[PDB]
RNA sequence: UUGGCACCUCGAUGUCGGCUCAUCGCAUCCUGGGGCUGUAGUCGGUCCCAAGGGUUGGGCUGUUCGCCCAUUAAAGCGGUACGCGAGCUGGGUUCAGAACGUCGUGAGACAGUUCGGUCCCUAUCCGUCGUGGGCGUAGGAAAUUUGAGAGGAGCUGUCCUUAGUACGAGAGGACCGGGAUGGACAUACCUCUGGUGUACCAGUUGUCGUGCCAACGGCAUAGCUGGGUAGCUAUGUGUGGACGGGAUAAGUGCUGAAAGCAUCUAAGCAUGAAGCCCCCCUCAAGAUGAGAUUUCCCAACUUCGGUUAUAAGAUCCCUCAAAGAUGAUGAGGUUAAUAGGUUCGAGGUGGAAGCAUGGUGACAUGUGGAGCUGACGAAUACUAAUCGAUCGAAGACUUAAU
């Protein structure tokens, strides 16, 4: 695996932040390296999601942050519920992938290989 | 005299008749053909060629090692076989014992043989004086400065140069070595692997040259 | 599994008249030593202390008291130089490793059975 | 691994209740030794009387180690304490018995006297 | 550790002889016809 | 070595010991071959040939040296700016402080002691260890190669047998060869013994937070503690220096005359060493002499090739690791298992959660070797290697055979 240029707690919580933005937004934009990291997480987050029992919820709660988010009409509801109420029966027949990453062209400042890593 | 290519998979321990443990390596090699047949007066020294494994047949558009290229079909389709990955040939062997064509097989081996296994070692990267040539490094304290790095690389106005073959840091790894003095413990002809006492050069997966020793 | 071509090359060597055990139980080895001109049977007795990966290449330990001196035997499961094996008795631990036995003598080195 | 400097407890009545090492004999530039090795050592308790006393340059076998040793079919047989044995030039030993347990590999060596004063071999 | 002479105007431009940036590994774009580079999105359309 | 000379260096050539790394001579310390002896063999002494390899660990001093304690087959002598400080130390010596003895009325002094006392430098060139690109090898390519050369190894102990034999009043005691095991050292590898394993498992303290109990997360060296997979590793596992040729050294001869004898010598022809050459391991056609074998590709405009673009082949680009600083090497790019995920498994940890039972409680028991499980093995296109681009032959003369 790889190490992103940080340390061990650094990197663990910065995995999990990402995990958790990208459960919210369904899109984000990021480099080739941590895309390629989160990846495995995300996709192992949407499989704690896809069984729903609740070790698989209490298991899936560490790694999520915990967020609100404001649907339409004024719903309010949590990454846990999103991810086990509205992810785990779009990917219910889906036996993998789960994700898909679209290379974009280098930034500015950096020459760092943006990309943006979507939920599929 | 005997000689097969193979590919090392793993070690493993054997128990042998009077209850010693064996330490073992399991080669496994299948379909060696034989691809030409060497001849003095045709090429000046006489041995055999033989090719290891099995890649896929030429496709137009191919972008890796896995196809044969026009190249290489047309030197195993006049040995009738099929494309192979690893080619070495053999020179302690007889030529006349062999025939441009046929199997190499595992049972080319009996149980108590002496061979040698000639691989390439694993590779090790860049690497410093100490774990490439094996040198005592210097004091970790009493106030030193000099911990790994090597240490005179000369005299002084006598040889006002290093002289060549100084030990000095570098690549370590992909190097041919050949242990001597194997022997073979078993001979399995259904999953066609030779067991070889001992360990041999490599990486998981790698290509061993077994033939038998010179000595 | 591991490698399928080592496990098939390696299968005969595996022993099946063995009992199932887990570290912490009491046991008994029996070994058949050939020592001078006999093959003599030592019966071994200790506690397990650990053991490791499948294979032929599963290895325990055992852990006794011989003269107040500690001595440990490490025993490959498959050796055929073991007759047999009998858990004398079972054994209440919470590891999978001992390694805290050595520094222990006597009832300090206390086993529940079962 | 037993090198010099290396203190060990002797497991026997010749006096000596415990010793260190100097040499490993068997070769130049010899390092280590296990069981069925001998090595020159001087006591540094001895028991009141004794024929042994301290202060004294012997020869002694080592008979049980923390290391231990491997055996051909792989065994191994390691110990709790390291523990060696005087000798009297000749394979046997300065005292009358021998206390605690001593490794089968002695029997090679020749060792047999140490052997068959043991409690037990293992 | 310091430079015992110059380096002339020939070994400063011999050394340099490799010092180059590569041309991008540009493709166009089926969508548009504007050059992208390789396993990118296009900036100007957006596809694939 | 102690000196003599004052020839280079005072717009600076760091000086002694130790550490790291060696390299070379042989007037050889061990090992190999011999002549001998006031050599019965083991013993020793002497001289000759021999430099291939090997040629310890400590106590005491800043010490080199030397002495001492244990070993070893031996613990060799020297050169290398008394090798090596832009590789290290800084104990001695040689700044300023201080102090004792001595000399000086005194300031101070002594190569008399004593305690203390700042070791800077980002490597341009040559050199050296690795690793790329270009071009040449009379076409363009993919693979296998011979070996001109070059490098590496090269050490040796004890026991048993012959044999208690030869030889010995005895005491003692093989030579040869033929077996067996070591020491040191070099290599390869992780199956075993261990080490480490900061995205594996588990227990636990303080504190903050997800309202709350229960569950869990953050911080405290990874908070700590017990284990531990892959990888990487030694102290761990195998292997190696085994034969055997050819030419020799001191030496030993054979036939043999000058010199009808002799005589190893002059013709010739023998034997003889860890030494030389080969043998064994590795690199090697930039070996500009650029070598060899097999295969693949083979047209059609010219207005005359100083020709497109294409073959065969690669690369760009992208998924990767048995490879890696980067680039290279190698496994793969949909006609696809290359990597991720999913499913199953190995190995590791050790009895998840929620229930029900029992306890006042701290807890325990069954579910259920359960739950979790980074790299390890297999299957599966679910996701990404979709699209495309670039480079790359058309084969010279001369002569001889055909
Ligand atoms: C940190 C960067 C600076 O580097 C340095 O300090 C290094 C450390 C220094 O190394 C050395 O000390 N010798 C190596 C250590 C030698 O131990 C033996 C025991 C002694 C002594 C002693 C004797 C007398 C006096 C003295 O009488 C007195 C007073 O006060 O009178 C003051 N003390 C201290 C004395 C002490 C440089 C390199 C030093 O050169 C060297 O000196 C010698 C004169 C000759 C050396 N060679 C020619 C043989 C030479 O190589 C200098 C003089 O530095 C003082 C360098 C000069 C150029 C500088 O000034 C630079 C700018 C430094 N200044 C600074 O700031 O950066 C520095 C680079
Ligand atoms: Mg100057």
């Amino acid at each position: 695996y790889r190490k992103l240029g940080r340390t061990s707690d650094q990197r663990k919580a910065m995995l999990r932040d990402l995990a958790t933005s990208l459960i919210i937004s369904e899109r984000i934009e990021t480099t080739e390296a941590r895309a390629k990291e989160v990846r495995s997480v995300v996709e192992k987050l949407i499989t704690l999601g896809k069984k729903g029992d609740l070790a698989s919820r209490r298991n899936a709660a560490k790694t999520l942050r915990n967020v609100e988010i404001l649907n339409e009409d004024e719903t309010t509801q949590t990454a846990l519920q999103k991810l086990f109420g509205e992810i785990a029966e779009r990917y219910t027949e889906r036996q993998g992938g789960y994700t898909r990453i679209l290379k974009q062209g280098p930034r500015r400042g950096d020459g760092a290989e943006s990309v943006i890593i979507e939920l599929v | 005299t005997k000689g097969i290519l193979g590919r090392k998979i793993g070690m493993t321990q054997v128990f042998g008749e009077n209850g010693e443990l064996i330490p073992v390596t399991v080669v496994e090699a299948k379909e060696n053909v034989v691809l030409q047949k060497k001849t003095v007066e045709v090429d000046g020294y006489n041995a055999i060629q033989v090719g290891f494994e099995d890649k896929k047949a030429y496709k137009k558009d191919a972008k890796s090692n896995k196809y044969a290229n026009k190249p290489a079909e047309g030197h195993a389709k006049k040995a009738d076989a099929a494309p192979k990955r690893f080619i070495r040939e053999f020179r302690n062997v007889d030529v006349d014992a062999y025939e441009v064509g046929q199997e190499v097989s595992v049972d080319t081996f009996v149980a108590g043989d002496v061979i040698d296994v000639t691989g390439v070692s694993k590779g090790k990267g860049f690497q410093g004086a100490i774990k490439r040539h094996g040198q005592s490094r210097g004091p970790m304290s009493h106030g030193s400065h000099f911990h790994r790095a090597p240490g005179s690389v000369g005299m002084a106005s006598d040889a006002s140069r290093v002289f060549k073959g100084q030990k000095m840091p570098g690549r370590m790894g992909g190097n041919t070595v050949t242990v001597q003095n194997l022997e073979v413990v078993q001979v399995d002809t259904e999953n066609k692997v030779i067991l070889v006492k001992g360990n041999v050069p490599g990486p998981k997966k790698g290509l061993v040259e077994i033939r038998t020793s010179i000595k | 599994t591991n490698h399928k071509l080592i496990e098939a090359v390696t299968k005969s060597q595996l022993r099946t008249d063995l009992p199932s055990f887990r570290p912490g139980d009491t046991l008994r080895v029996h070994v058949r030593i050939i020592e001078g001109t006999r093959e003599r049977i030592q019966v071994f007795e200790g506690v397990v202390i650990k053991r490791r990966g499948g294979g032929v290449s599963e290895t325990f330990t055992v852990r006794k008291i011989s003269s107040g001196v500690g001595v440990e035997r490490t025993f490959p499961l498959h050796t055929p130089k073991i007759e047999k094996i009998e858990v004398k008795r079972r054994g209440k631990v919470r590891r999978a490793k001992l390694y805290y036995l050595r520094s222990l003598r006597g009832k300090a080195a206390r086993i529940q059975e079962i | 691994m037993i090198q010099q400097e290396t203190r060990l407890k002797v497991a026997d009545n010749s006096g000596a209740r415990e010793v260190l090492t100097i040499k490993v004999l068997g070769g130049s530039g010899r390092k280590t030794a296990n069981i069925g090795d001998v090595i020159v050592c001087t006591v540094k308790n001895a028991t009141p009387g004794g024929v042994v006393k301290k202060g004294d340059v012997v020869k002694a076998v080592i008979v049980r180690t923390k290391s231990g040793v491997r055996r051909n079919d792989g065994s191994y047989i390691k110990f709790d304490e390291n523990a060696c044995v005087i000798i009297r030039d000749d394979k046997g030993p300065r005292g009358t018995r021998i206390f605690g347990p001593v490794a089968r590999e002695l029997r090679e060596g020749n060792f047999m006297k140490i052997v068959s004063l043991a409690p037990e071999v293992l | 550790a310091v430079p015992k002479r110059r380096t002339s105007k020939t070994r400063k431009n011999k050394r340099r002889t490799h010092f180059k940036i590569s041309v991008p590994g540009m493709t166009e774009c089926p969508n548009c016809g504007e050059y992208k580079l390789s396993h990118r999105v296009c900036k100007n359309c957006g596809s694939y």
